[PDB]
């Protein structure tokens, strides 16, 4: 049995636990906003996270291979839990202010390189 | 000789042991000591069996209690006979180097047609009727009526085996299938029955994959033989495909016509229990509803049984009784023969499958036919979608299941394609005094235009000219045998048509003979027969076939045969019929398998399997080419087996046709010099 961190009711199996090892029942699964899933490239661009940080830093971050809602052109996109990505980014960069400074200096360097 | 592994001594018939063999023995000993499953990959078709058998015998001698039964399931009968003769040679070597016999028994298992002595059933070519005729000749009722000694023609091998062959065992002396047949005919016994009696008191036994993957026969052939046993599936690169096909059935007009024809005869025999007499009468009309319905596809694995309880309102419980009905209702009816009765049997199996197994399956109906799509053909096929179902029973019944073949490059996809717990992750690359293979990937042609076999560029005139141009100079540099594989027959027939239309195919004809493999088995056999003699002399020949064909793996290109293997584009399975996409969707949300990766894995597996058949033996050598720029990408190169990766230098990955010819000329020129063993 797994105790949910939101409601406290014990549950055996849940989607969040099965797919991301998150101790949260499907009743408390706030997949709309709190548990929103984002693509790997979007997370890497927003949080400046590398592949190794998403695959080799303990604990490893799981993902769901879901076909894109658009055409069958090339879907099968990987989706990660937003909370886990945010936690990993905070651990790697220390604080959100550090991440903001990093992205600001990255865009400044991009402008410098283009000029 | 006596190889000294860290805790054992193993006798080997060959004095010289390659480092690959020693490393393989080390890995196998580690896996056996780990008491777990594993996966192996070796590039040698020959020399693996002798080492495997030697280490198995050494482990049995060292630990008789740990290992008791060994299974060496293979793909075909030639593999069975060659492993049997290799085991016989190993036993002779052990006898001559030791001096005393051991109580080891080794027998080979096959079908009833393969192991039979009656001359009245051998000439016929009905594999589905030999078992029925054998059952009719001898069965429980035959044994019961033999007490009165009724005067009627019937098999008598069992009538003597049950009184003579059930007492004397065979503690020593490994017997081949022909040896078993000879013993049966000299003792008046059936080889199949004596094998069934002697499997319990035996050391090793070999048979095909179908005796373990098929649940209807695996339990009968292996129920309580040994809880702790070692099983190995040599040359099982396509284990997932056969596992899927094990629970795959098809229905057509012929099957339903045969069933409706034979139900009248069944009723006539019956009128000469009642819970099933009327049960099957209305089952045929339910599936004939889709016959009158003109629809593209219907998918409802859970609702198929739910919809069955609507038109006729039948409970799901009686469906499970169909499997046990076969041994109860049929034997009392005394069916004369299985002729005109096989389609009826699979319907009961089909009913049991849908009733019980519906978690990872999907029902697909497709009214499409080759060149006559829409005339009349509602085809119902209960295609399987998960390969774990055919492999679950053997994993929990065994301790050291080992999967090995010549092409197992991705070791991370097999543990997730089917539920598996590998602890080995072992790959081996053969080495000799010289590089026996020269793999290379040809990108753009002499006109600096890519020759990729893209779907949108199949009809392009520029690419098809280069394919003929590539084969032109290639036919004049590598002699006595070139094997070319195409993506499909439809692409194959259009390829030669363009070459024939231009004045290019005739140039190839004067250099080498062009032989085309067709779907007909008889026409393929004679084409292969003339190909073998054409390469035997200096005339030379070209073998054109398809990567996903029965000839790709049905034959082995030994040295001096097929010195060059050509892959015209990456062989991708057709996405039509709405069967592969169903498997892709299932693996998408269950095993998190990338759709592109699985197609790439399937494409490279078949491509690497067929191209790897040109190297059989240490002295054998061959040329390997790839006529597609898509192979040059890293995502597909990594899908090649490790024994080919190191020989695929990065210098030749996008070289043109002219550059590829120069590499081939240099390689073949220096590979003909004498060497040392
Ligand atoms: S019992 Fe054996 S010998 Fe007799 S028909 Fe059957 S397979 Fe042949
Ligand atoms: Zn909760």
């Amino acid at each position: 049995y797994v105790i949910c961190e939101e409601c406290g009711k014990e549950f055996m199996d849940s989607y969040l636990m099965n797919h991301f090892d998150l101790p949260t029942c499907d009743n408390c699964r706030d997949a709309d906003d709190k548990h929103k899933l984002i693509t790997k490239t979007e997370a890497k661009q927003e949080y400046l996270l590398k592949d190794c940080d998403l695959e080799k830093r303990e604990p490893p971050l799981k993902f769901i291979v879901k076909k894109n809602p658009h055409h069958s052109q090339w879907g099968d996109m990987k989706l990660y839990l937003k909370l886990q990505i945010v936690k990993r980014s905070l651990e790697v960069w220390g604080s959100q202010e550090a991440l903001e400074e990093a992205k600001e200096v990255r865009q400044e360097n991009r402008e410098k390189m283009k000029q | 000789m006596k190889l000294n592994v860290d805790g054992l001594l193993v006798y080997f018939p060959y004095d010289y042991i390659y480092p690959e063999q020693f490393s393989y023995m080390r890995e196998l000993k580690r896996t056996l000591d780990a008491k777990g499953h594993g996966v192996l990959e070796m590039p040698s078709g020959t020399g693996k069996t002798v080492s495997l058998l030697a280490l198995i015998m050494a482990y049995q001698r060292a630990y008789p209690l740990e290992v008791t039964k060994l299974i060496y399931c293979s793909r075909t009968v030639p593999e069975i006979e060659k492993v049997i003769e290799e085991l016989r040679k190993l036993l002779n070597f052990y006898e001559k180097q030791e001096g005393e016999k051991l109580p080891f028994l080794g027998l080979a298992l096959s079908s009833r047609k393969n192991l039979c002595i009656h001359p009245e059933v051998t000439p016929l070519r009905f594999g589905k009727d030999v078992d029925g005729k054998c059952h009719s000749l001898t069965a429980s009722y035959v044994r019961a009526q033999y007490q009165h000694d009724t005067s009627l023609p019937h098999c008598r091998f069992y009538e003597e085996f049950d009184a003579h062959g059930r007492e004397v065992p065979l503690p020593a002396g490994i017997y081949n299938l022909d040896d078993l047949k000879a013993l049966g005919r000299r003792q008046g016994w059936c080889p199949y029955f004596l094998a069934r009696y002697s499997i319990l008191h035996a050391n090793v036994v070999v048979y095909s994959y179908h005796y373990l993957l098929d649940p209807k026969i695996a339990d009968l052939v292996s129920k309580e033989l040994a809880r702790k046993a070692v099983v190995v599936f040599d040359e099982a690169h396509n284990i997932d495909n056969v596992c899927i096909d094990s629970m795959s059935v098809n229905l057509t007009r012929r099957t339903l016509d045969r069933c409706q024809g034979n139900l009248e005869t069944l009723q006539k025999t019956v009128l000469r229990a009642e819970h099933f007499l009327g049960f099957l009468r209305r089952l045929l009309e339910y599936v004939k509803w889709r016959l009158r319905v003109q629809h593209v596809v219907q998918e409802s694995p859970p609702a198929f049984l739910s919809g069955l309880a609507q038109r006729v309102c039948i409970q799901r419980k009686p469906l499970r009784f169909c499997a046990e009905r076969l041994r109860s209702l049929l034997h009392t009816l005394e069916i004369t023969d299985l002729a005109d009765f096989s389609p009826l049997t699979l319907l009961a199996n089909f009913a049991t499958l849908v009733s019980t197994y519906a978690k990872g399956f999907t029902i697909i109906i497709e009214p499409f036919d080759d060149r006559t799509p829409t005339i009349a053909n509602p085809i119902l096929h209960f295609s399987c979608m998960d390969a774990s179902l055919a492999i679950k029973p053997v994993f929990e019944r065994f301790q050291s299941v080992i999967i090995t073949s010549g092409t197992l490059s991705p070791l991370d996809i097999y543990p997730k394609i089917l539920d598996f717990h590998p602890v080995t992750m072992a790959t081996f690359t053969m080495t000799l005094a010289r590089v026996c293979l020269c793999p290379m990937i040809i990108g753009r042609g002499n006109d600096q235009v890519a020759i990729s076999s893209k779907f949108e560029t199949r009809e392009d005139i520029a690419v098809i000219r280069n394919y003929g141009n590539l084969l032109l100079e290639m036919s004049a540099v590598v002699p006595d045998g070139i094997v070319a594989f195409f993506t499909s027959y439809q692409y194959m027939e259009s390829t030669v048509a363009s070459w024939y239309e231009q004045g290019i195919l005739e140039n190839i004809q004067r250099n080498k003979l062009l032989f085309i493999e067709t779907q007909d088995g008889a026409e393929t056999s004679v084409a292969l027969e003339k190909y073998q003699e054409a390469c035997e002399n200096g005339r030379g020949a070209i073998l054109l076939s398809v990567a996903r064909g029965k000839v790709s793996e049905g034959i082995d290109f030994v040295h001096h045969y097929g010195r060059a293997v050509i892959m015209f584009g990456v062989p991708y399975v057709y996405t039509q019929s709405r069967i592969l996409k169903a498997r892709l969707e299932y693996l998408r949300d269950q095993f998190q398998i990338r759709e592109n990766d699985f197609l790439t894995f399937d494409a490279m597996r078949h491509a690497a399997q067929c191209v790897g058949r040109a190297i059989r033996g240490k002295t054998d050598y061959g040329l390997m080419v790839f006529a597609d720029k898509r192979f040059a990408r890293g995502d597909k190169r990594g899908k090649l087996p490790r024994w080919i990766q190191e020989h695929l230098t990065d210098a030749n990955l996008n070289l043109t046709v002219d550059e590829g010819v120069q590499v081939a000329k240099y390689f073949l020129r220096q590979m003909a010099q004498p060497f040392h063993r």
